[PDB]
DNA sequence: CCGAGATCAGACGATATCGGGCACTTTCAGGGTGGTATGGCCGTAGGCGAGCACAAGGCTGACTTTTCCTCCCCTTGTGCTGCCTTCTGGGGGGGGCCCAGCTCCTCCCCATGCCAGGGTCTTTTCCCCCAGGCAGGAAAACAAG
DNA sequence: CTTGTTTTCCTGCCTGGGGGAAAAGACCCTGGCATGGGGAGGAGCTGGGCCCCCCCCAGAAGGCAGCACAAGGGGAGGAAAAGTCAGCCTTGTGCTCGCCTACGGCCATACCACCCTGAAAGTGCCCGATATCGTCTGATCTCGG
């Protein structure tokens, strides 16, 4: 038995708005942190509580594009969301 | 540690992200372009955060430094002082 | 040693919380949250009113300053029930 | 007797009065200047907690976290114009579906 | 003192999008655009009349409109700092 | 002899773009601004200099407005834009979220 | 005075004064008024240059609220640093989107 | 009787400097009066947070180093503290 | 690709309102002295951040299938644009006036600096009560028939 | 629409771990004393925003022809979605080193308060001159055939 496609897509949309985690993984979210800092200041050290700040800020930041991009998409009459729709959203928002 | 860190936010992840966000089909050409968007956020927000360390006399990127960061850019974050 | 001992609004908060609704707890994380919450709209209203004051040019911040800068910085109905409840927070305060 | 309980305020007048002069916000800072803003953010408090702790009990929980918190700030419409831009840690997102995006 | 905002005729509209980049105009954009005028008239009244208030001033005046817009975002240059 | 249509749509574009004055009425803008104090204070005055300080920001907000509602116009496979999207030109933007 | 020996042209005074009765901090420094007075300088040349280059191309000797518009919307750095200021009779820049264009 | 102080002695000055052939019009020079009266209270505000988040109460030329790398852009950056620390050298050497 | 038609651009006569210069004053930066107090430097401990094995199992990468979506083309019809004409109010002028905004003097009432002492605010222990795991049961959609 | 098939919420049971109460320190809150300074109130002036009247002409308003683009329908293809399998690396546990942030102490020099002084900006008035109005041509883009 298959399901047809799309219905685990909103099962996936249910589950995951319905819980509060966070959805990057902490370790490859960390070594892109600290590679990104390496750029600002050579050899820095980073407080645990202040990278998972970052963590807590990003992935919200990206949850909102996101909307804000299927808000797009739906408006040119669609359900997928595309770089079209992304790059729409950000140069509306003034990013 | 030093290069190819982007590739971290897998595509598992970014559609845990979209799904989160409400989306049901996704093109697979917005992994891509969310994983710049992220990096140029993260760059916008860390490069506040290291300046107030610097600027403070002090090695260790904290809490506080970042809080400050997002602050500035009108992304002020709850629970982590203030 | 001694370690500077940290501050914060916690015992209100708990005191507030008990009195709204006594009957449900609270986390460390939602606790960490209602404080930047408090100090944040602290600073918010702070800086409004310092600088409704300086273009004003009143050297002293007083209700006045205050209440203009609630009504400034909250929406309609925030904005109105603040203002009420400091007004009549600060008859109490004038009278007793 | 002490400014709090004076105005039956459960908040630190005296302390707000300390954080007003140290705060370079005026070079006087009036005797009201603390009260009010006492005041101000104690019924901010109260009507957010109210509300967290609703969401709270929507949920069968008895401890508020910060997902009772973000509930309560994104579904009453006031409180999210109030903090648009603020970012609640670890609180999930508002759960909507749009109505194009659902079986038929 | 009533419906002052059809004052806003069908071509002032199209003269703001002309200068907006806008080639073709469907015949709702001028109501949608009365109602965006009216609330953001609103919001700014608002606030510069909440402004002379606390100043207890019986006139609004344009520091008082750049300190409204400038509390909202949308600062004004020119017209006084 | 008749002009296409789109043609007079594009040269208004350009002689207003390349223009600087003000767009709308100013007498009637007045009128408008005062029925707009009107409900929030009764007889307000108005320094000239504020109303024309209000009058100047209006009109680029909207210019604003419409050349991020023309963003979605063009987005939405069109060449006319409507009311669906200036609204959602100002949802994304965070007017009514 | 201070502005002449460092060489200043904006109020190194002025701007010290206007520091010190701010309420901004309790001490204010003496490299402070300095520093912000360069800045000031140096950012205030920097919008002339470009708004008496945008007159100039313009066979105009006389800058205009417009010039200047023109100059912070078309400098892409301060453009963003002056990313949402409604300068008063500025109007805005040509810009027509390609696929109204024929 | 009252006098109003402003900026325009010296933009006047720094325009005769650096494009010496033309003049400014009265909108024009308000609009640079109000440009440069608002990047001053962005950047000694700013200055006055990182003191405070500092524990200090000075507003140290540091601080205002520090509020000019983190309001402007980066080239916009680069060459004001250039100016702001070539001038503060000047003033005692 | 051909010619008519409407539109946009330059430029010289001319003009007046506006930008630049001159003289006074009038406020306000600046020099000198005294003094402290916030801050810079040295000492030291300590607590938390960097580097490191060890699984293991949930999670990620990858290949198949199909299925429902995206995208291009046809067509219509319908509201949108372009042009002409009526007439209407925006705009420029001219004057009046009336209340409202800015100044200045007084002096007093509330805000400011300091004393001492305790009462509220802060850090440490502890436990039990509420969050958490988890296997089984019933309810719930789902999709091929 | 019946019925098989996965998924999801519920619940009883036990566990665990960290929040709410108790214990003592600590550090600055409130009352009280002496004070000086900014604002509340009351003339005084004066100045500009409200109000009206009048004339003109350019722009809105309404209609008519006609037209080209929004929207619905059709159809092919192709690329996401759901499913399954192998491998891998996240992380929860437990550990070691060290070094960087902070608290304390000492003093030090540079910025605050306070008096004179002259000097640079704010004010008002006058001179010239520069962007602008008008109209004649010249250049340019547009549209039917």
């Amino acid at each position: 038995h298959r399901y047809r496609p799309g219905t685990v897509a909103l099962r996936e949309i249910r589950r995951y708005q319905k819980s509060t985690e966070l959805l990057i993984r902490k370790l490859p979210f960390q070594r892109l942190v600290r590679e990104i800092a390496q750029d600002f200041k050579t050899d820095l050290r980073f407080q645990s509580s202040a990278v998972m700040a970052l963590q807590e800020a990003s992935e919200a930041y990206l949850v909102g594009l996101f909307e804000d991009t299927n808000l797009c998409a739906i408006h040119a009459k669609r359900v997928t969301i595309m770089p079209k729709d992304i790059q729409l959203a950000r140069r509306i928002r003034g990013e | 540690v030093l290069r190819d860190n982007i590739q971290g936010i897998t595509k598992p992840a970014i559609r845990r992200l979209a799904r989160r966000g409400g989306v049901k089909r996704i093109s697979g050409l917005i992994y891509e372009e969310t994983r710049g968007v992220l990096k140029v956020f993260l760059e916008n927000v860390i490069r506040d955060a290291v300046t107030y360390t610097e600027h403070a006399k002090r090695k260790t990127v904290t809490a506080m430094d970042v809080v400050y960061a997002l602050k500035r850019q009108g992304r002020t974050l709850y629970g982590f002082g203030g | 040693r001694k370690r500077s001992r940290k501050e914060s609004y916690s015992v209100y908060v708990y005191k507030v919380l008990k009195q709204v609704h006594p009957d449900t707890g609270i986390s460390s994380k939602a606790m960490g949250i209602m404080n930047s919450f408090v100090n944040d709209i602290f600073e918010r209203i702070a800086g409004e009113a310092s600088r409704l004051a300086h273009y004003n040019k009143r050297s002293t911040i007083t209700s006045r300053e205050i209440q203009t800068a609630v009504r400034l910085l909250l929406p309609g109905e925030l904005a109105k029930h603040a203002v009420s409840e400091g007004t009549k927070a600060v008859t109490k305060y004038t009278s007793a | 007797k002490s400014r709090s309980s004076r105005a039956g305020l459960q908040f630190p007048v005296g302390r707000v009065h300390r954080l007003l002069r140290k705060g370079n916000y005026a070079e006087r800072v009036g005797a009201g200047a603390p009260v009010y803003m006492a005041a101000v953010l104690e019924y901010l408090t109260a009507e957010i907690l109210e509300l967290a702790g609703n969401a709270a009990r929507d949920n069968k929980k008895t401890r508020i976290i910060p997902r009772h918190l973000q509930l309560a700030i994104r579904n009453d419409e006031e409180l999210n114009k109030l903090l648009g831009k603020v970012t609640i840690a670890q609180g999930g997102v508002l759960p909507n579906i749009q109505a194009v995006l659902l079986p038929k």
